């Protein structure tokens, strides 16, 4: 499996993880005019899973299972225990996991359902080095009260990171700086509008590159910059991968 | 899903130094000419693109208004282009006459200049950016070794040095013209060399050329289309402080950058 550690987190070798992540993620990827590959869709669920390992200061390690058609996570295993989202796909259980003892968490993958169980939001939730390895000790032994928030470290770490160059670099400068950063409005803003990007940068096919609709993300400075076709950096040297969302 | 297919969009489109495409006068006779204008509100400065391939302001139609190169682009009546195909835009922000291939251009960077129908040479005279953000972005450019690009030696040189969040010559100002503008002296372009025995990139006074035009790829790459090459850092060593023009390869990681904002 595709893995990072916390024995060797740099920034090359974050940035060869998240790259190596894409690359795995877009494989059979579709194209349109924009060359912003699309996500693979109707997958067979046998198939429909990429396994990650992180692995954390005691040598201690869990197995992410994510969502090729949305590069979500579904689930993970901590040694011989499993733990599976209430909304992974009905059949996940049958096909990832299944020599182990499986846990449903009660309650969704998004960042809504994880924010609302949890009570903490991501604005208020630190990222970097030692976060990440934080967040990987708690999941191993499935503390309760700390799963949601390492979920909120890792997931935007690891699959928002993998989304957008804008946060993977957000990332290399804290662990560059060796400083802690939570999420600004410029990250949230992305994190925010992944899937209605998606679906205006696929609608805009047939628009000149338009977009339907205009979609807000803001800068470091909190200005909101509006993207309403394909014709912004901050969208197109940024975004690297989308959902599928039209023909 | 009906939002898979727009039906239409009000949009405006900027270009050579930030300025909007512009309806001269806001007049509606058919052959009313477009023109570079500073941006705003008004009317005439607001283009409706269809799934038909039409871009229109004031209810008609964006249109050459001949064969040939060198002739004013105008609104004209639409019914006048049932039997045309239309427009159609690049990636890059080449809009182009999906016939005649002639391309929407501005022969000077002066407000009220006449917008022609050029020959495309991938010119910054000939990129535009259609939409209703239409100011420059500001942001760092980060490449080779998680490095900043910096302007250098007066503004004359550029070349990776350390980011530093408060370093000033750090930052770049993305124009509508897909130019790549020193931040605090916006007159100032990053350039693909003039001299023939360098591939050096420079800065220089921008003058909208070939040279001055680049685009920031998905693949991430930042690319000068009408070169056919791509932004590199010399012998992938950061050190050298020589950023060159290359053809895209896969060698070293040398041709690839990323945009924070
Ligand atoms: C940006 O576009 C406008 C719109 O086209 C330019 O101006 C126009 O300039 C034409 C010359 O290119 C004018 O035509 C002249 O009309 C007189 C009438 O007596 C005629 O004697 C001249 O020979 C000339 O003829 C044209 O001959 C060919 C015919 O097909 C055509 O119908 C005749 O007009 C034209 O009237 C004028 N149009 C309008 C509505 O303004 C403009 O050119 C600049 O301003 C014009 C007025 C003129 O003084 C030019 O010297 C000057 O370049 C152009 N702007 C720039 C800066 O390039
Ligand atoms: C694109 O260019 C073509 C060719 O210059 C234009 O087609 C001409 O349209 C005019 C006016 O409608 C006619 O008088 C000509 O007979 C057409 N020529 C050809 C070769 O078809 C077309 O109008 C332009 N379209 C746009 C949207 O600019
Ligand atoms: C509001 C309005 O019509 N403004 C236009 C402006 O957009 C530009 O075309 C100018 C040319 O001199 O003429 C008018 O001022
Ligand atoms: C989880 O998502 C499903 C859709 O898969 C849904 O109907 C439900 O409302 C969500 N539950 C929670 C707790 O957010």
């Amino acid at each position: 499996n595709l893995s990072l550690s916390q024995s060797n987190f740099s920034a090359d070798t974050y940035k060869s993880f998240i790259k190596n992540l894409r690359k795995q993620l877009t494989i059979g990827a579709s194209y349109g005019s924009a060359g912003i590959p699309i996500l693979k869709h109707s997958v067979p669920i046998c198939e429909r899973f990429l396994l990650v390992d992180l692995t954390n200061g005691d040598n201690e390690t869990i197995t992410l299972a994510i969502n090729v058609e949305d590069a979500g996570f579904a689930a993970y295993r901590a040694a011989d225990r499993s733990y599976f989202f209430q909304n992974a796909p009905p059949i996940a259980s049958y096909v990832i996991f299944t020599d182990t003892n499986q846990n449903i968490m009660n309650f969704n993958n998004t960042f809504e359902s994880i924010e609302i169980v949890g009570g903490t939001t991501r604005s208020e939730t630190p990222l970097g080095i030692m976060h990440f390895e934080a967040s990987i000790f708690h999941l191993f032994v499935h503390d309760e009260n700390y799963v949601p928030t390492s979920f909120l470290v890792l997931i935007q770490m690891v699959l928002e990171a993998a989304k957008f160059k804008f946060i993977e670099q957000k990332v290399i400068h804290s662990i560059m700086d060796m400083e802690d950063f939570t999420p600004g409005l410029a990250m949230l803003s992305l994190e925010e509008n992944w899937t209605q990007l998606s679906l205006q940068l696929q609608a805009s096919e047939s628009l000149n590159g338009v977009f339907g609709d205009s979609v807000s993300l803001y800068n470091s400075m909190d200005e909101p910059i509006g993207v309403d076709s394909m014709y912004y950096p901050i969208l197109t040297a940024n975004m690297a991968f989308q959902l599928y969302q039209c023909p | 899903n009906e939002q898979c297919s727009p039906q239409q969009r009000t949009t405006r489109i900027s270009g050579r130094d930030g300025l909007c495409v512009d309806v001269y006068g806001a007049l509606t006779a058919d052959g009313s000419r477009v023109i570079l204008y500073p941006c705003g509100q008004q009317q005439n400065q607001q283009w409706t693109f269809y799934p038909d391939n039409t871009i229109r302001s004031l209810g008609k139609c964006l249109a050459t208004s001949a064969l040939s190169s060198g002739s004013n682009v105008v609104i004209t009546n639409c019914d006048y282009l049932r039997y045309d195909d239309g427009w159609m835009v690049s990636s890059s922000g080449t809009m182009m006459n999906k016939s005649s291939h002639l391309v929407l251009t501005a022969n000077a960077a002066t407000s009220r200049t006449n917008l022609t129908g050029e020959n495309n040479v991938f010119a910054a005279k000939q990129a535009w950016r259609i939409g209703n953000y239409v100011e420059p972005i500001v942001t760092t450019i980060i490449g080779l070794r998680h490095m900043c690009l910096e302007a250098t030696d007066n503004d004359t040189n550029v070349w990776l040095e350390s980011c530093v969040k408060n370093k000033t010559k750090q930052y770049w100002a993305l124009y509508s013209d897909d130019t790549i503008r020193v931040n605090n002296n916006r007159n100032l372009c990053v350039s693909s060399s003039t001299d023939s025995s360098s591939k050096l990139i420079v800065i220089r006074r921008c003058d909208g050329s070939i040279n001055q035009r680049w685009v920031f790829t998905p693949q991430g790459t930042i690319s000068n289309p009408g070169y056919e090459a791509v932004m590199d850092v010399a012998q992938n060593d950061v050190y050298l402080k020589k950023i060159v023009l290359s053809s895209a390869t896969d060698k070293g990681n040398g041709q690839q950058w990323t945009v924070f904002y």
